[PDB]
C-alpha cells in the first residue's frame, strides 16, 4: 500500500521556527510534525510514503533517512518546479503511487492534526464499494470555510458552497483523503485546485462518499497555533492513552514530558506543556500553556506562560516569559528579563526587556 | 623599514544588526558603493610602498573569506591573509594571539583599523606623522553636543599627545574622539597586562593608562561609524564623493540618452548591469553586477545588490535591495532616509519578490519572502 503527503513550501508563515528547519521538521509535542501521521500510516501497514514538497529536499535528506529504518517505511521525495494548485503535485507523483494492484492511497496535508482513524476508514471503503473518500469535520464557523453539502443518510456530497451567507451546512473538509488509482487520470496538466475543480468533477458523478471525523481539527498556519493545537492533541491523549502523559505532585493538567528531559525540584508544570528531549529544567520554574523544544535549558525561578521555546536556547534566572513570546533557535535571555510577546530571531542575546509585543532581530 | 597591516573583521555575533543581509553575506563583505565593506581599507594599504603582508583576523569561518581574499591580491598585488582567532579576546588579546605570524617579517610599524569605519584613510600621512612623533602609537574635530556617541578624549595640541582618555564616562570632553598605527613595541605592552597584570580591551587598560607617558599621539575629511545597516547609505555617498573627487571615470557619468540612462551624479554602475535609457538614476546610487534595470525607473539614495530584477516603472528611495530580489512593475520601495530611526532606511532580504504595484514604505523584509500586499512601518519576517 502507498501514500502521499502534501507538504507545500518551507513554512514561510511559521517563522522564525522555519528559518532553519523546513515546515515538516518542526518538533510538535516532542516529535516532528511529519512523524505524527507517518506512524499512523504504519498502523495500516503502509510501506512507501512520498512527500509533495516544493523546495529542495537536500536539507532534510538526513532526517528522512533516519526515519526509514526506525519506522520501517520507504520515504521518497518529489520536488515540483512550481506547486501546481492543489491537485497538480498528485499528477507528478502518480508513478510512485501505482504498484499495479490498484489499491486506494491516502493523501494527507501537513497543516492538519487529528486522531487519524485510518483503520476503520478502509472498512468504511470496503463496505459500500465507493471510489473516493474524504474526511469531514464539523465547524462552528462554516462561512469562513468551504462547506460540503452532504446527505445525513449515506455520506454522498453534491456541491461546493464557499462563504454561504445563508445556512446550507456546517460540514467542511478536513484535508485528509482516500482515493482509488482510478482518479489519477481525471487531472489535467494545468494547475488545478482539488477543492475548486477536481472535487466538483467527482461530486457531480456521484461516485464518491464522505466520512465524519470523530476527533479534533486544527489548521496550523501560524506559530501561535502551537500552544492551542497542543491542547487539542493532549486532550485526545487523555482519551486515547492516559498513561503517556506525565503525572505527579508538581504536574497539573496534561503534560507530555520526554524520557530525556530532566526536571528539577520545586517546580510547577502545566497545563498543556510539552518538553522535548535533551532539555535541562532548573528549580523553581513555572511553566503553563507553553511548549519547550530540544536542548534548551531554563534556569531557576523562571515563569513562562503560553509561549514557544526554540532549540538549544537558554532562559536566564528570574526571567518572565508570557503572551505568545516566540523565540528562535539559540536565543539567550539574560536574567531578570521580561518579554510580552517578543518574536525573536535565532542566534540573539536578549539583555533588555521586551515589555510589549515586538519583533527582535 | 617594513610595514604590515592587520584589519579587524569580527564574527557572526557583531553582524547581528545586518541580519537580512548578514544571513547571505557577512558584514565585512557587504558591498558599500559597489565594493565590499573592507575593500576600501585594503585599497588604501597599497599606497604605502613599504607595506607587505595583510592580515584579516576574526572568529568567522575561513571558508567564506578564502574565496574573497583570492580576488583582492589579483588587483593590488598585496599578500592578504585571513586568520580565525579560535579564542576571541575582543581587540587587545585578538592581536597578541599569533603575534609571531604578524611580526614574522620584522615590520617596523603595524597598521590596526576596524571593519566598521568610514574615513578617508590617510595611511601614508599618519605613518609619516607617527615616524616623527615616535612612541608606541598615533582624531576628528566634532561638536561638543556630539558627545554621547563616545565620551571624553584629551590631547595637548602642541605635541599632539593624548593627555587623558575615558571610553564612556565622559565627565567633560574636548571635542575630539577616536576614529578606530603603532610601532613594533606594542606586543610587549600587551604582555605587561596579560602576563604581568593578567578579555583585555584595547581602549580601557592600554589606551587610558598611556596618558601622561609621551607615547600615544594624535583626519581633515569624513568619518562615520557603521555598525547600523542604515548607515550603509550615508557612508556610501562619501565614498562616491571620494570617487567623485578622485578618478570619476570609474563612476558612471552618462548625463544623456545615447543608450546610456540619465545619470544624476555620484553613481557607480557595474559593467555587468543591463540598463534602459528611459530610467533616471538619481544621486547616491551604487548598482552591482548582473542586475537587470527596467525602464523609466527612479533610483536615488539607494544601493542595489547582485541579480536583482527591476520591473516596469519601479521607484526605489532610501532602500537596500538584497540579492536575487525581484521588484514588480509599478511597485515602490521608499523610506524617510532618517539614519537615526530604525525604519528610516527600508531593507529587503535575499530573494524577496515585491509583486506588481506593491508598496514598501520604511520596513524590513527578510530573505526568501513574497509580498502581494503593501506594507508600511513594520518588520516582516
Amino acid at each position: 500500500m502507498k501514500a502521499l503527503i502534501l507538504v507545500g513550501g518551507f513554512g514561510t508563515r511559521l517563522r522564525p521556527l522555519t528559518l532553519s528547519f523546513p515546515k515538516p521538521l518542526v518538533d510538535f509535542a516532542n516529535k516532528p510534525m511529519i512523524l505524527h501521521q507517518i506512524e499512523a500510516l504504519k498502523a495500516v501497514g503502509v510501506d512507501e510514503v512520498v512527500l509533495a514538497i516544493n523546495y529542495q529536499p537536500e536539507v532534510m535528506l538526513n532526517f528522512l533517512k533516519d526515519f526509514e529504518t526506525k519506522l520501517e517505511i520507504k520515504i521518497t521525495c518529489s520536488q515540483e518546479t512550481e506547486p501546481l494548485g492543489t491537485a497538480g503535485p498528485l499528477a507528478l507523483a502518480r508513478d510512485k503511487l501505482l504498484d499495479g494492484s490498484g489499491e486506494p492511497f491516502f493523501v494527507l496535508n501537513s497543516d492538519v492534526i487529528s486522531e487519524y482513524p485510518l483503520k476503520e476508514m478502509l472498512e468504511f471503503h470496503k463496505s459500500h464499494g465507493g471510489e473516493a473518500s474524504i474526511m469531514v469535520t464539523k465547524v462552528d464557523e462554516p462561512s469562513k470555510y468551504g462547506v460540503v453539502v452532504m446527505e445525513e443518510s449515506t455520506g454522498r456530497v453534491e456541491k461546493f458552497v464557499e462563504k454561504p451567507k445563508l445556512y446550507v451546512g456546517n460540514k467542511i473538509n478536513a484535508g485528509i483523503y482516500l482515493l482509488n488509482p482510478s482518479v489519477l487520470d481525471k487531472i489535467e496538466l494545468r494547475p488545478t485546485s482539488i477543492e475548486k475543480e477536481t472535487f466538483p468533477k467527482i461530486a457531480a458523478a456521484q461516485g464518491l462518499y464522505a466520512m465524519v471525523l470523530p476527533g479534533f481539527w486544527m489548521d496550523i498556519g501560524q506559530p501561535r497555533d502551537y500552544i492551542t493545537g497542543l491542547r487539542l492533541y493532549l486532550d485526545s491523549l487523555r482519551k486515547k492513552s492516559p498513561a503517556k502523559l506525565t503525572s505527579g505532585p508538581h504536574i497539573v493538567g496534561n503534560v507530555l514530558v520526554d524520557e530525556t528531559a530532566t526536571i528539577g525540584e520545586g517546580c510547577l508544570i502545566g497545563p498543556d506543556v510539552a518538553i522535548g528531549p535533551g532539555c535541562i529544567v532548573e528549580s523553581g520554574v513555572r511553566l503553563s500553556r507553553c511548549t519547550v523544544m530540544r536542548g534548551v535549558r531554563i534556569k531557576k525561578h523562571a515563569c513562562i506562560s503560553s509561549s514557544i521555546i526554540g532549540w538549544h536556547s537558554t532562559v536566564g534566572q528570574w526571567a518572565r516569559i508570557e503572551n505568545m513570546t516566540i523565540l528562535g533557535e539559540d536565543v539567550h535571555v539574560s536574567d531578570e528579563i521580561y518579554s510580552n510577546g517578543g518574536v525573536v530571531l535565532p542566534h540573539k542575546e536578549i539583555k533588555s526587556n521586551i515589555l510589549k509585543p515586538e519583533i527582535v532581530m | 623599514e617594513k610595514v604590515v597591516a592587520v584589519i579587524m573583521v569580527g564574527g557572526p555575533t557583531k553582524g547581528t544588526r545586518f541580519r537580512p543581509l548578514s544571513f547571505n553575506t557577512p558584514k565585512p563583505l557587504i558591498p558599500l558603493a559597489g565594493q565590499p565593506m573592507i575593500h576600501h581599507p585594503i585599497s588604501a594599504c597599497k599606497k604605502i610602498s613599504n607595506l607587505a603582508q595583510i592580515f584579516l583576523i576574526g572568529f568567522y569561518e575561513e571558508r567564506e573569506f578564502a574565496l574573497y581574499v583570492s580576488s583582492i591580491s589579483n588587483e593590488l598585488k598585496i599578500p592578504v591573509r585571513y586568520l580565525k582567532e579560535d579564542k576571541p579576546h575582543g581587540s587587545a588579546g585578538a592581536l597578541y594571539y599569533f603575534r609571531d605570524r604578524i611580526m614574522e617579517e620584522k615590520p617596523s610599524h603595524v597598521f590596526l583599523l576596524n571593519c566598521d569605519v568610514c574615513c578617508s584613510f590617510p595611511l601614508q600621512g599618519i605613518l609619516d606623522a607617527h615616524r616623527r612623533y615616535g612612541g608606541i602609537g598615533t582624531v576628528i574635530k566634532v561638536s561638543a553636543e556630539a558627545a554621547s556617541q563616545f565620551g571624553e578624549l584629551i590631547a595637548d595640541p602642541d605635541t599632539k599627545e593624548l593627555l587623558h582618555y575615558t571610553e564612556k564616562p565622559e565627565t567633560f570632553v574636548s571635542d575630539l574622539i577616536n576614529c578606530g598605527v603603532f610601532t613594533s613595541d606594542i606586543f610587549n605592552a600587551i604582555e605587561e597586562v596579560y602576563s604581568q597584570i593578567r578579555f583585555v580591551r584595547l581602549d580601557q587598560d592600554i589606551l587610558s593608562p598611556l596618558a601622561g607617558k609621551k607615547q600615544l599621539y594624535t583626519n581633515k575629511d569624513f568619518w562615520e561609524q557603521i555598525k547600523t545597516p542604515g548607515k550603509s547609505l550615508k557612508c556610501s555617498a562619501l565614498y562616491l564623493s571620494q570617487f567623485r573627487e578622485t578618478s570619476p571615470h570609474i563612476l558612471a557619468s552618462g548625463d544623456g540618452t545615447n543608450r546610456k540612462p540619465t545619470i544624476i551624479g555620484d553613481v557607480y554602475i557595474h559593467p555587468s548591469v543591463k540598463l534602459h535609457p528611459t530610467a533616471k538614476i538619481g544621486p547616491n546610487v551604487s548598482i552591482s553586477a548582473n542586475v537587470r534595470v527596467g525602464p523609466g525607473v527612479r533610483l536615488i539614495s539607494c544601493i542595489i545588490l547582485d541579480d536583482v530584477e527591476i520591473k516596469e516603472n519601479a521607484v526605489v528611495i532610501n532602500s537596500i535591495i538584497g540579492w536575487k530580489s525581484s521588484i514588480g512593475r509599478w511597485s515602490r520601495v521608499q523610506a524617510s532616509g532618517d539614519y537615526n530611526d530604525r525604519l528610516g532606511i527600508t531593507i529587503l532580504g535575499e530573494a524577496v519578490t515585491v509583486e506588481d504595484e506593491v508598496a514598501v514604505i520604511g520596513s524590513i523584509v527578510l530573505q526568501n519572502k513574497t509580498l502581494n500586499v503593501s506594507v508600511q512601518d513594520d518588520i516582516i519576517l
